[PDB]
RNA sequence: CUUGUGGCAGCCAAGCGUUCAUAGCGACGUUGCUUUUUGAUCCUUCGAUGUCGGCUCUUCCUAUCAUUGCGAAGCAGAAUUCACCAAGUGUUGGAUUGUUCACCCACCAAUAGGGAACGUGAGCUGGGUUUAGACCGUCGUGAGACAGGUUAGUUUUACCCUACUGAUGACAGUGUCGCGAUAGUAAUUCAACCUAGUACGAGAGGAACCGUUGAUUCACACAAUUGGUCAUCGCGCUUGGUUGAAAAGCCAGUGGCGCGAAGCUACCGUGUGCCGGAUUAUGACUGAACGCCUCUAAGUCAGAAUCCAAGCUAGCAUGCGAC
RNA sequence: UGAACAGCCUCUGGCCAAUGGAACAAUGUAGGCAAGGGAAGUCGGCAAAACGGAUCCGUAACUUCGGGAAAAGGAUUGGCU
């Protein structure tokens, strides 16, 4: 029967080149500790057949924390991409990609799990979870 | 399942089935909208001859997604849209075997119109003057003979059709001097007014602005770039197979099953791609224009600065734009140089995709890659030039 | 001209909007590449002053010099 | 072939379910269907039908998991559970095991079940099973054997004929423009916004219809952009060697390297992908049979991801028109 | 050139005969390169690919004390004067 609605973010606005498929190593952001979040599976999407889950940047993923602190260890968490080193491209029509590829340790409210960010924050991330953009160092 | 319960939709549609080479050069649409509307300025269709592809930076409006308004970045194809010679009113009756052309109807004065149309049509590239048509009528015979038609459409009640011809001659940027005779359906009124302005509508082209109204949306329909002869994974798009090393990568495994002794038509194997008629449908119709004496070109300042719609250096393989221009929604069918068909959409309902129209900004006829932006900025660089440039 | 622009952060051209590829740095610095030439010699670690195209150069040249000194035994 | 054994679906209804046999279930039994378990059989093949799995790709099936549209409810909201029309369209990625199967992780509208020589080896892989080498354990006096484990071990041939895919093409000649017979046929799913912290509820909580926007997956194009590619050996750079040097170049099976147009190409770029009708399920009308009454008997209405047009693709080459 | 009887280029000696021409399609075979990601592919990293020469620095639990050891890991390397 039908699985109710909210959580696994939402409609994202464009088309957007995938980055970061399942079994990646992904920078961890955040000072919990945690130093190293590993992408499992991405928390929102319906892939097909021999096809890799994907993520991105704003979409909500599903993040297990390979290395840092043990209490932040090998739980599986929900995390935001906030940055790829992979081209986003905005409407206007210039294309923004960041340095590295990082991601966030996430609540399931969609509230920071993590004391502050470190490096810019994406627009797209800011706008779907307001309380990323409310954690952040830098809004670009 | 059978085997592995791991299943994928198909590779390939099945209405897009037979990928192959198209019977003529030009796509021809089957049908037409009902004749519904207003007298015979109303053309169900317009030709033209793909130029290239620019780009159009336009400042939306809508408010569902997070981001809406501002300036967005646009695909736009360029078309050359000639005003083309309608030759002949010709008369289809409906029959239940489908319409029937019961004559059809030539313009009182052909000779040169007939003979750059012909080394296809007919044959041979203008040599001995030769290639025949047949010549204009006896006085009141032949007027007596098109008065004879608007009897028998005028009782039956004809679903009233045009031949004309685009006169590519009217361009000189690519290098086929060839018109091409098409059917393009007339819409319209009743019986007797349509045909009676479809006599003296021969008599005289017809534009770009007298077919298509700007910011309807228009299906374009064309014949695609023929590639040549192409593998199963850019026929169908279906996976290469996946090894270290293996006797076939870019292959199909299996075409069918032990028992059905026969090879389906639905599985994917290699074949002709492009060449192929295709329907694009609603496409937004931005502007329409041409050089000098239809057109300004931009109003200056904030608007746009003046800058005309060819890139500087021409378009690649086609030729340089310096006539007519279309511009329509995103991506067209077709390489360069060849016939694109435009044809109103048969799904006249609009609804809001544009609906409203969203003022020309940029156009981007880039000339760029260090400089550019027409006349002062190449002065710049001929600076950087002069006595070997 | 164009009123509504970008500039590039290297190769000095102005980029027109709906073009161009912007690097978001880590430290949240903003680097505006016109083309792929421009920015590939970012990455590269390219000076624009080191001959890139020549970027940043164009600079001023002087004339002629003297016969003096430079070690040719005077006092 | 058969259907014990297996799987799926019924009939009866003692009970369960506060009450109350039948919302949902259902004992003791009992009737079917299927070949989606496996045997039984030896019918067919051993002067030869390539085993199993996976990789890939198709078609079909429905006993339909989801979605479309519906009827039940111990459905207040809502989760959820039941039944119907329906294969139109989806039905997943990994970890491990040769294992399909299995079992987890994790997504999700949904992660249904089955078949097609136990689909699929002149398409592959060759990991399992199943040779020759070999180790260990057990059994054996021994040689050897093992439904026990373990390792390494050759995958031949299509150019014939058909199918199918595309290419041409002789019917007065030569050629055009059309017509449209018939065949193929397509869009999918989701979230946010609004509705709405509303209906509903005691509270906790908490919709959908409608209005709006984009995504997901698929399909069809295209190079504006952007990214990729380099044999433009185009330009620069660089090493070894070679023209005494200079200069301008040659050789290194494309010398190497940085760039590079034009071309091609990427949900690694963009843009686009149709709406009318006829009906189903199902609720209905009027209304008998059955003076009343009932969706039905006659007549009849609204109605679906359906179907057929519309539309889109082949263009009847053995249909045809006009010229 | 360089450790080189390595490779590459050339001298000297020896061929110019590898059927020739055209287009240079898909598909093969053989050779390269790919943004971002980095073994998630797969029975399995099979080979592609990367590392690689040397000088200096640095060098492990362990060990039959002989070794591991070029452990790992780094930095350096031209023309010319």
């Amino acid at each position: 029967m039908s699985k109710r609605g909210r959580g696994g973010s939402a409609g994202n606005k464009f088309r957007m080149s995938l980055g970061l498929p399942v079994a990646a190593t992904v920078n961890c952001a955040d000072n919990t500790g945690a130093k190293n979040l590993y992408i499992i599976s991405v928390k929102g999407i319906k892939g097909r057949l021999n096809r890799l889950p994907s993520a991105c940047v704003g979409d909500m993923v599903m993040a297990t924390v390979k290395k840092g602190k043990p209490d932040l260890r090998k739980k599986v968490m929900p995390a935001v991409i906030v940055r790829q080193r992979k081209p986003w491209r905005r409407k206007d029509g210039v294309f923004m990609y960041f340095e590295d590829n990082a991601g966030v340790i996430v609540n399931p409210k969609g509230e920071m799990k993590g004391s502050a960010i470190t490096g810019p924050i994406g627009k797209e991330c800011a706008d779907l979870w307001p309380r990323i953009a409310s954690a952040a160092n830098a809004i670009v | 399942m059978s085997h592995r319960k791991f299943e994928h939709p198909r590779h390939g549609s099945l209405g897009f089935l037979p990928r192959k080479r198209c019977s003529r050069h030009r796509g021809k649409v089957k049908s037409f909208p009902k004749d519904d509307q207003q007298k015979p300025c109303h053309l169900t269709a317009f030709l033209g001859y793909k130029a290239g592809m620019t780009h159009i930076v336009r400042e939306v409006e809508k408010p569902g997604s997070k981001l809406h308004k501002k300036e967005t970045c646009e695909a736009v194809t360029i078309i050359e849209t000639p005003p083309l010679v309608i030759v002949g009113l010709v008369a289809y009756v409906k029959t239940p075997r489908g319409l029937r052309t019961l004559n059809s109807v030539w313009a009182q004065h052909l000779s040169e119109d007939v003979r750059r149309r012909f080394y296809k049509n007919w044959c041979k590239s203008k040599k001995k003057a030769f290639t025949k048509y047949a010549l204009k009528y006896d006085s009141d015979a032949g007027k007596k003979e098109i008065q004879l038609q608007l009897e028998k459409m005028k009782k039956y009640a004809t679903i009233v059709r045009v031949i004309a011809h685009t006169q590519i001659r009217k361009m000189k940027g690519l290098k086929q001097k060839k018109a091409h005779l098409m059917e393009i359906q007339v819409n319209g009124g009743t019986i007797a007014d349509k045909v009676d302005y479809g006599y003296k509508f021969f008599e005289k082209e017809v534009p770009v602005e007298a077919v298509f109204q700007k910011d309807e949306m228009v299906d374009i329909i064309g014949v695609t770039k023929g590639k040549g002869y192409e593998g199963v994974v850019t026929r169908w798009g279906v996976t290469r197979l996946p090894r270290k090393t293996h006797r076939g990568l870019r292959k199909v495994a299996c075409i069918g099953a032990w028992h059905p002794a026969r090879v389906s038509y639905t599985v994917a194997r290699a074949g002709q791609n492009g060449y192929h008629h295709r329907t694009e449908m609603n496409k937004k119709i931005y502007k329409m224009g041409k050089s000098g004496q239809e057109s300004h070109e931009a109003c200056t300042e904030f608007d746009r600065t003046e800058k005309d719609i060819t890139p500087m250096g021409g378009f690649p393989h086609y030729g340089v734009v310096k006539g007519d221009y279309l511009m329509i929604k995103g991506c067209c069918v077709g390489p360069k140089k060849r016939v694109v068909t435009l044809r109103q959409s048969l799904l006249k309902q609009t609804s809001r995709l544009a609906l409203e129209e969203i003022k020309l900004k940029f156009i981007d006829t880039s000339s760029k890659f260090g400089h550019g932006r027409f006349q002062t900025t190449d002065e710049k660089q001929k600076f950087y030039g002069r006595l070997k440039a | 001209m164009v009123l509504k622009t970008e500039l590039c952060r290297f190769s000095g051209q102005k980029i027109y909007p709906g073009k161009g590829i912007r690097f978001i740095r880590a430290d949240s610095q903003v680097f505006l590449f016109a083309n792929s030439k421009c920015k590939r010699y970012f990455h590269n670690r390219l000076k624009p002053a080191k001959l890139t195209w020549t970027a940043m150069y164009r600079k001023q040249h002087k004339k002629d010099i003297h016969a003096e000194a430079v070690k040719k035994r005077r006092r």
